RNA sequence: UACACCCUGCUGGUCGCAUGGCCUGGUAGGGGAAAGCUUUUGCGGUGUGGGAUGGGCCCGCGGCCUAUCAGCUUGUUGGUGGGGUGAUGGCCUACCAAGGCGACGACGGGUAGCCGGCCUGAGAGGGUGACCGGCCACACUGGGACUGAGAUACGGCCCAGACUCCUA
RNA sequence: AUACGUAGGGUCCGAGCGUUGUCCGGAAUUACUGGGCGUAAAGAGCUCGUAGGUGGUUUGUCGCGUUGUUCGUGAAAACUCACA
């Protein structure tokens, strides 16, 4: 038969993405950005609502205080950084 | 003040439960809508909305019969403000085992409990009367 | 606590010996590449290049060392001598 | 495993025919004892209490082997009272009994004890065993020819073969039908107490 | 009550109201007894009850009573103690097996015949 | 590597089988990728019954039986299918007929009457 | 010798999740192996392409208590370049910058392996991780290292103590 | 003294039968289901307001919450139904 035998493609992708707000565009390539949820108590069944606050990598520094974005995240790239921003929407 | 459907009710349960034939009340669509549903199964008489302070109001006639009692049995909402109650269309509850009916404000609309079972979708549930 | 395997105990020493020997000299051919390419000398560089993606991949083809980091050093110093 | 009085002190205790024919209890109706003459303090506890106490002493049956009847009973689709009942009529020395085969109780828990009857070809020496619906039945023959066990079967005029049952030959053989149903069991004082009593 | 009140804090239970304090809830303990001394139990209930402290092995210093008539516990001895409750007495909620270890069953009891220690007789 | 197993179920004195695959570094009674068959020594037949393709697939990507389970492959047949050197069929025995529930019955109300 | 493979230089096409991914892309330069025994059912060796299964890393979410525990934080956070690793990643390291974490409870004190489950309870709820199963941690104690595809290496090793034993 | 102790005599259970230890429910005795706070437990001495919760009438959008649906999915045993 043939020498080489191939491979398959695994088909991938789907890396969490979310739409949150950047808040603290501090730091060099360094955004730090939040997100909303909304959840039934488990027992009483007053929806709590809270946050989180994720860090992001900026290669290009778009992003700005208070920017309605999008991120998904991406391999571990720092201590404390996991997302990517991409496909921006808003700015202030 | 926080609760104008509350307020609705509990208008509704005190002027039933007092022997007045009749109440008045500002006109919210959502309201509107309990009370003409109220009517469409027949717990209250008539209801008409006419032209009053800068929104409209609506009169509610409750229903009594040969003397004065009122096929209003009582009134609660249930999915209140810091309480919101939602429900599926597998266990719709039912009013008084059954003999009673509910508001159930399905994604298509309002519905009681025997039409979202026919139907299957569900959301949010709302006072029941029986 | 002695069990029917000191023989593993003298394998694993002697391959495990012969190991040290091998990495100091292939740690000291790196360096001597370093010196190279940091002398800022093209030919130098090139030429221990060569040899070094010689000798680490037969290390690497041997029990010595894992592929890949054979491979990762062999690039390293491709770049520094595409640089230098 | 299995008592050791007889019946005719319980009957007289629970007052009622644990013996069937008990000539000494309806001797002496009243509980055994210097005080049976003596009034009882009455408790709806005493009269649940009796019932139990009859349905474990009539049939033989011990108190262990009876809770489990009960929670069987509770498990079961239908109302618990009536399948306590058609269960504690679903015994194999019960179904041997009501064939009018063995003249008491104790006739047949000491003839499964012995091993002198056969289940689908099958030898059980428990009494415990439980017999299905269409299971073939028959008398192995080295009872069959003991005097006392001729007696017992050639003198069959005891209680009526009820309808689930059917012993039909010579060989003893009860051809089971179906299963004791309460319009056809005519029981004993009901267990509707037991359901209530345990389900608390 | 303030369903958000709830969330923020609430919902615990009372107070655990501890019966057992010899240790591990133990089923019964072994210790040394002393002080046997009887005292006076509840004026209406007037008699008096044979009674001792026993240091258990739990390393705890309790109080057991000695029931039945006759004892055969004295200074120094391997006594079993198990959980008790005795209203006739203040502070004490322990006893000491009869027909065990150190104290010999009652003599000649016989409506129990399983508590204080009485054998079968033979 | 990989091995197809026979792993002890039921309780003392009847033992019973499940033919399953799985890593040799495994326990006899580990997690169990698939069961592919099923077996059982102390009933009359030694009856096997087994998830004939899953098998071929195993087989195919290198699945090896062990000893008694190829021993019980043969005795299906189906060795003589991813080897299928003869072709594959069936060569393991079955349980007796035996009546039915209710023919049984049947009979024994002929008998009687 | 391999080019089946890897590294580099350039470059064509192609899919994109941005790093990038696919054409054993190509190109050109460079480099990388092996085995015998045995007649004997034959067993065996090297390299690569693929399966299979075993894995290694990251993340969503779930599930102790206690401010009579409210500040914590400098390799901490981010970037850069490297060292290192199987691969990412202050993992480590030189510089740069000052961030980052918390009352939606940090940081502390105490406490505890955890789940399929099991048991009570009508239900909710509550209590447990017996045994049978699923993983993890740990194998005089504490530090260190090894090898192999793979090591807290329980019946692998060294070093610092403990304890014990033998002792010229 | 039918309460003690003793005898019968009876109740029940049975190779068991009682005692201790612990957990759940009964307890609504944490009251989400399913509690209260004038006199029984419970409105700080009184203000404002950060956090938080929390919302008037009405137009269009989004469908996060929420619901409807398809599928992957939740080892076996679990536990149950049904069969042997």
């Amino acid at each position: 038969g043939p020498k080489y035998t191939p491979a398959a493609e695994k088909p991938r992708g789907r890396r969490k993405t979310a739409i949150g707000y950047v808040v603290s565009d501090k730091m060099q390539k360094t955004i730090v950005v939040e997100l909303e949820d909304r959840k039934s108590h488990p027992l009483y069944g007053k929806i709590i609502r809270t946050t989180k606050k994720v860090k992001a990598h900026d290669e290009n520094g778009e992003a700005g205080i208070g920017d309605r974005v999008s991120l998904m995240e991406t391999r571990p790239l720092s201590a404390t950084k996991r997302w990517r921003l991409v496909e921006i929407l808003e700015k202030a | 003040m926080t609760d104008p459907i509350a307020d609705f009710l509990t208008r509704l349960r005190n002027a039933n439960s007092a022997y007045h034939d009749e109440v008045t009340l500002p006109h919210s669509k959502l309201k509107a809508n309990i009370a003409e549903i109220l009517k469409r199964e027949g717990y209250i008489s008539d209801y008409r909305t006419e032209d009053a302070r800068v929104g409209k109001s609506l009169v509610v006639q409750l229903k009594y019969g040969p003397s004065r009692e009122r096929s209003i049995a009582g009134l609660r909402r249930v999915s209140k403000p810091g309480l919101r109650v939602y429900a599926k269309s597998t266990n719709l509850p039912r009013v008084l085992g059954g003999l009673g009916v509910a508001i159930i404000s399905t994604s298509s609309g309002l519905l009681t409990d025997r039409q979202a079972a026919r139907q299957g979708v569900g959301g949010e549930v709302l006072a029941y009367v029986w | 606590n002695i069990k029917s395997q000191i023989k593993r105990i003298r394998t694993n020493e002697r391959r495990r010996l012969r190991n040290q020997s091998v990495k100091s000299s292939l740690r000291t051919a790196i360096r001597g590449f370093r010196e190279a390419v940091d002398a800022g000398d093209k030919d130098k560089a090139s030429e221990l290049l060569h040899a070094t993606s010689r000798k680490l991949d037969k290390a690497a083809s041997k029990g010595v060392i894992h592929p890949n980091q054979a491979a990762n050093k062999k690039s390293a110093l491709a770049l520094a001598l595409n640089k230098l | 495993a299995r008592y050791t009085g007889p019946a005719t002190r319980k009957s007289r205790r629970l007052g009622v025919d644990l013996v069937g024919g008990d000539q000494s209890f309806e001797k002496r109706p009243y509980p055994p004892g210097q005080h049976g003459r003596a009034r009882i303090k009455e408790s709806e506890y005493r009269q649940q209490l009796q019932e139990k106490q009859k349905a474990r002493f009539s049939y033989g049956v011990m108190e262990k082997q009876f809770r489990r009847y009960y929670e069987e009973a509770n498990r079961q689709p239908g109302k618990t009272g009536d399948n306590l009942l058609r269960i504690l009529e679903s015994r194999l020395d019960n179904v041997v009994y009501r064939a009018g085969l063995a003249r008491t109780r104790r006739m047949a828990r000491q003839l499964v004890s012995h091993g002198h009857f056969l289940v689908n070809g099958v030898k059980v020496d428990i009494p415990s065993y439980r017999v299905s619906q269409y299971d073939i039945i028959d008398v192995k023959e080295k009872s069959l020819n003991t005097l006392p066990f001729q007696i017992a079967r050639e003198t069959a005029g005891e209680r009526p073969i009820p309808s689930w049952l059917q012993v039909v030959g010579e060989r003893q053989r009860i051809l089971v039908h179906q299963l004791p149903e309460r319009a056809q069991i005519d029981v004993p004082l009901t267990e509707q107490l037991i359901v209530e009593l345990y389900s608390k | 009550p303030t369903i958000q009140q709830l969330v923020r804090k609430g919902r615990r239970d009372k107070i655990a109201k501890v019966k057992t304090a010899a240790l591990k809830g133990s089923p019964q303990r072994r210790g040394v007894c002393t002080r046997v001394y009887t005292t006076t139990p509840k004026k209406p209930n007037s008699a008096l009850r044979k009674v001792a402290r026993v240091k258990l092995t739990s390393q705890v210093e309790v109080t057991a009573y000695i029931p039945g008539e006759g004892h055969n516990l004295q200074e120094h001895s391997m006594v079993l103690v198990r959980g008790g409750r005795v209203k006739d007495l203040p502070g004490v909620r322990y006893k000491i097996i009869r027909g065990s270890l150190d104290t010999q069953g009652v003599k000649n009891r016989k409506q129990a015949r399983s508590r204080y220690g009485a054998k079968k007789e033979k | 590597a990989v091995k197809i197993k026979l792993t002890r179920l039921g309780k003392i004195r009847n033992p019973q089988y499940r033919i399953i695959v799985a890593d040799a570094r495994t326990r006899r009674d580990g997690r169990a990728i698939e069961v592919i068959g099923r077996y059982h020594p102390k009933e009359e037949p030694s009856l096997i019954q087994i998830d004939s393709e899953r098998a071929q697939y195993w087989l195919g990507v290198g699945a090896q039986p062990t000893e008694p389970v190829l021993a019980l492959l043969k005795i299906t047949g189906d060795w003589q299918k991813f080897k299928g050197l003869p072709g594959a069929e069936g060569t393991l025995k079955v349980k007796e007929p035996k009546p039915s529930k209710l023919d049984l019955f049947n009979a024994a109300l002929a008998e009687a009457e």
